[PDB]
């Protein structure tokens, strides 16, 4: 009757929601060719990702121009570098090979 | 050199065709009778090779031996058909090779446990040793096992049996101890490539060695199939089995399992070098 | 007072950043070209604001103040 | 020689520290992972991190492709070299999907050192990060794969 | 869904029930004494089957049998191999006379059962010249069913789990997709044939179009047996993998509903972890696949 209209085409709808999950599963895998020439990893720098974020300066020489002195410049690069390398240093917990 | 001794039935060759010439329970029924002695000439560890005295069973053969090639033939492997009508026959000719004997290691198999029903199996083995160890008295101590084709302590019996005469025990215990150190296993155990007994544990299943020598005869037994040889195998990261030497293959198990795969085998084939 | 910090090294990218400095990292470009006097150091306002440079040992410090 | 497991696993796990800077208000996110893979084919000998263990074993095997590919080539920028103790060595700073990665040659052995971090990560400092680190593997220089 | 087990009495119902489903060692199916009475083994895998033993003494059509009929999937009827099987054929057809007329859709299996003993050529020539016999039987009976599905089993081999995969492959409605699904797994992938199993009873559910030389199925089942007996030794997801001299890789992973992906990796000169990496991450998809079916 009309039960077996709905319940035929729903049958059928299911069956193509299979077909969907199969093609998709399909879709997803990866080969070893894709792995070799992927384009995934490339070079980078800071300077190239802001300027893909998406003339400019002009020059003082004027002494009067500096609003912190050489020397306190000096000091904030002093500063920052060395708490950089600082805390950069890492220890091994013990002696990387064994022997035998 | 291995003298593989007992009355006609009892599998001698059998055992010979399944461990070393690498026959499974089921094929060797096609094995036919042994006529004199079938010599077989196999190494083991590289460093010894075994010459395999496969006697003849029939008593014509058998009271010959002890006559006009006694001096000629004198480790003794003597094996003994549990069904035997004639049982106290089978113990005196057992006294008959040992009289020789001291004109010069002796191992007793029970042979064809697989018979005899589960529950009288315990006392049928106990009653029948308490005879042999008095009668090889005239040596003080015996020792010797229950052996069945269909069942894996077969290969526990020649692994003890083989073990008896490997000098390497004090060298390879202390290679193989050095091995669990290193790799944080629960416990490694070395088998040899081929044969695949067991040669060495490094430290809660008993059954374990012989099972495993069973199992892993099974799969390599099992791989002419695909057209190659077992290499490695790697279970879980739990369990690894790998190649090693030329005459060894090391069943690890490791306390972790995610201990990296590149790392095990990278630590497996440094170690691959020693021994 | 100090509006921000970037400091880089000869590479193009960059070491660290603070304030408009995270921010404006585009900087680093025109920046890295400016000429230097030979102390290593040099004041320039192109955007509203003033950067000072400083470059020892192949790494720029550049702050930032207002005009 | 033969590699201890754990005290890999610790120094790696070590280089996943971040920075607290305050000489300025600079602060990072930690290190993502870390690995020490094989140069040879990519294959993970040890990790640590702040199924996946798979995600990155394919990372690896990924950027070893491109660091081999640049390695061996004819002709120059995104490459620092770097001398320690006269042993010399290539630093790589690559992008891969929205992470930061950088990896090392650890010098005259079959073994890469990669880090891999966040976005907001800075490449230059990791450059650093992993130059300060790659001084204190002095006990794996010329580990030839055995 | 369920499956009628039937034949001519002691010829081999309650033998491959025990082996197939309780991987009896088959000597110990040679003490099996007489079920009189309808006993039904059930199986659970990706479809929840029942099949179920009816002890047979010709057809005898019951009150209850109607309904019985009409409830079934499938049909498996075991003609004993070393017996008058001529009245095994002219019962059978007596009984497909009763399926079809009832239930018109019912898919016919026929084992051909021990025949491990004799040659491949008594093997051939029975097989060729049995076929006949059960078709005269029932060219006499109305019109012809296509059931036409000999399978040639010997308890004491892969025989009968390699015929009851592909029987109860027969059934399973996701089939089509799975293989495809499955195929294309193993296309991106370096890998030659994957089945999938129940490792519990050793039968297939489904693998690739490249044909399943039998020797490869014994190769898979051997392999399960393998990683499942070690790994029981030792407690104190489940996978395995083995690579052999040529450079060849078995691999295994436990998946949904006590299934298990089993298959042969063809090196081609590449890194082995390059090839599990690729594998693994494929068969995770793979199983994010049939765990999107359930
Ligand atoms: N059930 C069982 N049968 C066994 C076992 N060992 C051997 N058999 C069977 O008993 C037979 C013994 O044959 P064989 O190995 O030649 O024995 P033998 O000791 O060499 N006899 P002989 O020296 O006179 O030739 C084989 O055909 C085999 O099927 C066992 O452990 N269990
Ligand atoms: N060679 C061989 N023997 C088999 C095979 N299957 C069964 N047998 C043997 O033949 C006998 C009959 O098998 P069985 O399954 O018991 O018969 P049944 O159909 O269950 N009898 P029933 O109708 O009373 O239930 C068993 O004792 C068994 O050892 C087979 O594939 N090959
Ligand atoms: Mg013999
Ligand atoms: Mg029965």
């Amino acid at each position: 009757r009309l039960k077996e209209h709905e319940h035929e085409q729903k049958l059928l709808a299911r069956e193509q929601e299979l077909r969907d999950i199969v093609a998709n599963t399909n879709d997803k895998l990866i080969d070893i060719s894709m792995i070799n020439n992927s384009g995934i990893v490339i070079q980078g720098t800071d300077l190239q990702e802001a300027l893909d974020k998406r003339n400019t300066f002009t020059l003082l020489t004027s002494p009067d121009s500096a609003k912190i002195s050489k020397e306190q410049l000096k000091k904030l690069h002093s500063n920052i570098l060395n708490e950089i390398f600082s805390q950069s240093q890492v220890n091994k917990p013990g002696p990387l090979t064994v022997p035998f | 050199k291995l003298l593989l001794m007992g009355r006609s039935g009892s599998g001698k060759s059998s055992m010979r065709s399944i461990i070393f010439s690498n026959y499974s329970a089921f094929d060797t029924r096609r094995l036919g009778a042994t006529i004199d002695v079938e010599h077989s000439h196999l190494r083991f560890l590289g460093n010894m090779t075994l010459n395999l005295w496969d006697c003849g069973g029939q008593d014509v053969f058998m009271e010959n031996y002890f006559t006009k090639q006694k001096d000629h033939i004198f480790v003794l492997i003597h094996v003994f058909d549990v069904e035997s009508t004639e049982v106290l026959k089978d113990i005196e000719i057992f006294a008959k090779a040992l009289k020789q004997l001291r004109k010069y290691k002796i191992f007793v198999l029970l042979h064809k446990m697989d018979l005899v029903q589960l529950d009288k199996r315990e006392e049928l083995f106990q009653i029948m040793m308490k005879n042999l160890s008095e009668t090889s008295s005239e040596f003080p101590n015996l020792i010797g096992f229950p052996t069945s084709i269909w069942d894996e302590s077969l290969y526990k019996a020649w692994s003890q049996i083989v073990c008896s005469l490997i000098p390497n025990m004090s060298n390879h215990q202390s290679n193989l101890k050095k091995f669990k150190e290193i790799m944080n296993a629960l416990e490694i155990i070395l088998f040899e490539r081929t044969t695949f007994l067991v040669i060495c544990s490094s430290n809660l299943d008993p059954k374990r060695f012989e099972k495993i020598s069973n199992i892993m005869k099974n799969f390599k037994q099992s791989c002419t199939k695909l057209k190659s040889g077992f290499k490695t195998l790697i279970l879980n990261n739990n369990i690894y089995v790998s190649e090693l030497s030329s005459n060894m293959v090391c069943f690890i198990v490791l306390k972790d399992m995610n201990i990296p795969q590149e790392l095990v085998l990278e630590n497996i084939k440094k170690a691959k070098e020693f021994f | 007072d100090i509006k921000g910090t970037i400091a880089f090294d000869t590479h193009g990218n960059v070491i660290e950043s603070t304030g408009v400095g995270s921010q404006r990292i585009e900087d680093i470009g025109d920046l890295s070209k400016v000429t230097l006097d030979a102390e290593g150091f040099a004041q320039v306002q192109g955007d509203s604001l003033l950067v000072h440079l400083y470059k020892r040992n192949d790494i720029t410090l550049a702050v930032y103040t207002s005009a | 020689v033969m590699l201890h497991s754990k005290n890999v696993k610790g120094f790696l796990e070590n280089t996943l520290k971040p920075y607290d800077l305050h000489s300025v208000d600079f602060k990072t996110s930690s290190l993502q992972s870390s690995m020490i893979i094989t140069a040879t084919n990519g294959g993970i000998l040890s990790y640590a991190t702040s199924n996946s263990v798979n995600n990155l074993k394919m990372m690896s095997l990924l950027i070893k492709d491109k660091w081999s590919e640049d390695e061996n080539d004819t002709e120059s920028n995104s490459c620092y070299p770097v001398e320690i103790d006269s042993f010399k060595t290539k630093i790589y700073t690559y992008e891969m999907e929205d992470l930061h990665t950088c990896v090392a040659q650890i010098p005259n052995s079959d073994l890469l050192l990669l880090f891999i971090a966040e976005g907001s990560f800075p490449y230059g400092l990791l450059v650093i990060k992993i130059e300060r680190a790659m001084r204190e593997l002095t006990d794996l220089f010329g580990y030839k794969l055995g | 869904a369920m499956v009628l087990l039937m034949g001519v009495r002691r010829c081999g119902k309650s033998s491959i029930c025990k082996v197939v489903f309780h991987n009896m060692q088959p000597l110990d199916t040679l003490y099996l004494e007489s079920t009189s009475n309808p006993s039904l083994e059930h199986f659970s895998t990706l479809i929840d089957l029942a099949v179920m033993e009816l002890p047979g003494q010709y057809f005898e059509p019951s009150y209850d049998s109607e309904r019985l009929f009409k409830s079934v999937g499938a049909l498996v009827y075991v003609i004993d191999s070393q017996d008058e099987y001529i009245n095994a054929i002219t019962n059978l057809a007596m009984i497909i006379e009763y399926a079809y007329k009832v239930n018109p859709s019912i898919n016919i299996e026929v084992l051909i059962h021990k025949v491990d003993g004799l040659s491949e050529d008594f093997k051939v020539d029975a097989q060729r010249d049995i076929m006949q016999r059960t078709g005269e039987e029932l060219l006499e009976l109305g019109l012809d069913g296509v059931q036409v599905s000999f399978y040639l089993t010997s308890i004491f081999d892969h025989s009968i789990y390699e015929a009851f995969s592909r029987i109860v492959q027969k059934l399973i409605p996701e089939l089509s997709f799975l293989e495809n699904m499955l195929d294309n797994l193993i296309q991106h992938s370096k890998i030659e044939k994957a089945f999938l199993f129940d490792v519990n009873s050793k039968i297939y559910v489904s693998t690739d179009s490249n044909p399943v030389d039998i020797q490869m199925y014994e190769v898979c089942s051997e392999f399960i047996d393998v990683t499942i007996d070690l790994f029981d030794l030792y407690k104190a997801e489940l996978q395995n993998v083995s690579q052999l001299a040529n450079g060849v890789i078995i691999y295994l992973r436990q998946m949904i509903r006590g299934l298990a992906l089993v298959a042969i990796i063809r090196p081609n000169g590449t890194d082995m972890e390059s090839c599990l990496t690729v594998a693994d991450y494929n068969i995770d998809i793979f199983k994010k696949g049939l765990e999107d079916i359930w």
